[PDB]
């Protein structure tokens, strides 16, 4: 089906080839052998091969093989031909993928916001766009048009932790406290008290924020209801990252210590000890805690035991950015470097650096099964190849990125690049930088 | 044990049973059809005596790949002898070598190795071209 139908209706009959005398499904059986590059030129072959070549449910797979489970149904041309909405799916991917690898920078579209501040947080849920700043308000762009489309008044404190879930944005503030928004009407929901200090960071979980403070508790948070709901008190130091999977509230403090926390109880199940230093970073897959610290380490943890697993020692400074995704740390570090390691093994699988490699701090980073996108104060946001380590290219290079033009965080969708871009010094006015690296299909 | 199958030739076959129901369709026959000879009509002897020669020595393995060095029309003969002796391993491994054989790119060159003419008009083919770009 859908293979025969098309072949009962190009008619490409006569065919001295070894596979298209194969019945249909052995013809597949094969090509099904060929990594998508070769079933691409399989495809060119001959118009019988291209409609073997096209078997839906064979690029369904080599979807699955690259992540798709989406396939794309694009929307009149002679001799009619049934694409299959996974191999388009596929290519939409491959050429995504090097659109952002290879692909011409298009000019992103500059989102002129937060003057003369710093975007503290960024967000990007699809299409919606939610820039923190300092200036003590948020704004909700879309990816999309890049138009502002709300400004999240209503702190007094400057933005400094931002999470969103569809239009729900929590931000929290140097005005301690933190505030529900809804994306959309950009109003305030809810205002969040309970933290006396900065609400530097906070997690966002379904219904659930656990947001992190200078006062050295977390809190925990109903999106919906507002409350409270717990309150862990624990930590020496400020709370600088916060991970929350819904079951443990993972924290790191300035108090060098890592506390894995049960919200539920507010009991400090883990007190992760390890870091000669402030643990600025973390990140935390349910089952592994991934502390950086100021003190050059990142400290891969066992959530249950509570037993460091590894002591990713590398970086020269402090991991500022650090993502976590199946077991594969990327660690963004002030020491202009980024790290990609194997939390299970412990390996530093790669070291972004090279000629290309950042000038100044690595400030954020993005990444996935093939890049690692790397935004530094050095003003450009590098395009890695996950796999190699190696440099692509650079994405983004404020003209600025070396006279104080920096690119303070960056998020990725896996079309489109959002970047906070700015500077201490009126060099670069503080915007987001939205490059698009979808395709025409 | 051992049992005797029939190729489409009308060759008896004296193989060890288990080293022949490495074909589930044989197998099928011997223990649940019952064939006393297992007629394989889609089977000739001369690729029956290959599948047999490949099987009573049962990524591709360090041997099939020899034992596939045969020319294509043999390949061919045994794909279907393993779809239809239905030889999970037979098949994938000559259904992989054909693939190997695509696996290197290039349309043109895929062709020089298929025979395969260029159906594709001039539009045609750009499109094709176009639409698998990489």
């Amino acid at each position: 089906t859908q293979v025969k139908h098309m072949m009962q209706v190009i008619e490409p009959q006569f065919q001295r080839d070894f596979i298209s005398l194969l019945p249909k499904e052995l013809a597949l059986y094969v090509l099904s052998f060929l990594e998508p590059k070769d079933l691409l030129q399989a495809a060119q072959t001959c118009r019988y091969w291209r409609i073997l070549a096209e078997d839906n449910l064979l690029w369904r797979e080599k979807c699955k093989e690259e992540g798709i489970d989406e396939p794309l149904h694009i929307k009149v041309i002679k001799p009619g031909f049934i694409h299959s909405p996974w191999k388009s799916a596929y290519i939409r991917q491959h050429r995504i993928d090097t659109n952002w690898r290879r692909g011409e920078l298009k000019s992103p579209k500059v989102l002129k916001g937060h003057d003369d501040h710093v975007i503290t947080c960024l967000q990007f849920c699809g299409n919606r766009i939610v820039s923190g700043s300092d200036d003590n308000t948020l704004k909700v762009w879309s990816a999309v048009t890049g138009k502002c489309l709300r400004t999240l008044v209503g702190h007094t404190g400057g933005v400094w932790s931002s999470q969103m879930r569809d239009n729900i944005i929590i931000s929290g503030s140097t005005d301690r406290t933190l505030k529900v928004w809804n994306a959309e009407t950009g109003e305030c929901i809810h205002t969040l008290y309970g933290h006396t200090s900065t609400v530097r960071c906070m997690h966002l979980h379904e219904k659930r924020v656990v947001s992190g403070s200078r006062d050295a508790t977390l809190r925990v948070w109903d999106i919906e209801t507002g409350q409270c709901l717990h309150v862990l008190m624990g930590h020496v130091a400020a709370v600088r990252c916060v991970q929350y999977d819904g079951r443990r509230v993972v924290s790191g403090a300035y108090d060098f210590m890592v506390k894995v926390w049960d919200p539920e109880t507010e009991t400090c199940l883990h007190t992760l000890q390890g870091h000669t230093n402030r643990v600025y970073s973390l990140q935390f897959d349910g089952i592994h805690v991934v502390s950086g610290s100021l003190d050059t380490s990142i400290r891969v943890w066992d959530v249950e035991t509570g037993n460091c697993i590894h002591t990713l020692t590398g970086h020269q400074s402090l991991t500022s950015g650090m993502e976590l995704k199946d077991n594969i740390l990327v660690s963004g570090n002030a020491d202009s470097t980024v790290k990609i390691w194997d939390i299970k093994t412990g390996q530093c699988l790669q070291t972004l650096q090279g000629p290309n490699k950042h000038q100044s701090a690595v400030t954020c980073l993005q990444f996935n099964k093939n890049f690692v996108i790397t935004s530094s104060d050095d003003g450009t946001v590098k395009l890695w190849d996950l796999k190699t380590g190696e440099f692509i290219r650079n994405l983004v290079t404020l003209e600025s990125g070396g006279s104080g033009g920096v690119v303070w965080r960056i998020r990725a969708s896996n079309t489109k690049l959002v970047c906070a871009v700015g500077s201490r010094n009126g060099t670069e006015e503080t915007k987001l930088l939205v490059l698009d690296f979808d395709v025409d299909m | 044990p051992s049992i005797k199958l029939q190729s489409s030739d009308g060759e008896i076959f004296e193989v060890d049973v288990e080293i022949a129901k490495q074909s589930v369709t044989i197998k099928t026959m011997l223990e649940d059809l019952g064939m006393d000879p297992v007629p394989l009509p889609n089977v000739n002897a001369a690729i029956l005596k290959k599948v047999i020669q490949w099987c009573t020595h049962h990524d591709i393995p360090v041997w099939d790949q020899e034992f596939l060095k045969v020319d294509q029309g043999t390949l061919f003969e045994l794909i279907l002898a393993a779809n239809y002796l239905d030889i999970k391993g037979l098949l994938d491994v000559t259904c992989k070598t054909v693939a190997n054989m695509i696996k290197g790119k290039t349309p043109e060159e895929i062709r020089k190795t298929f025979n395969i003419k260029n159906d594709f008009t001039e539009e045609e083919e750009a499109q094709v071209r176009k639409e698998n770009q990489w």
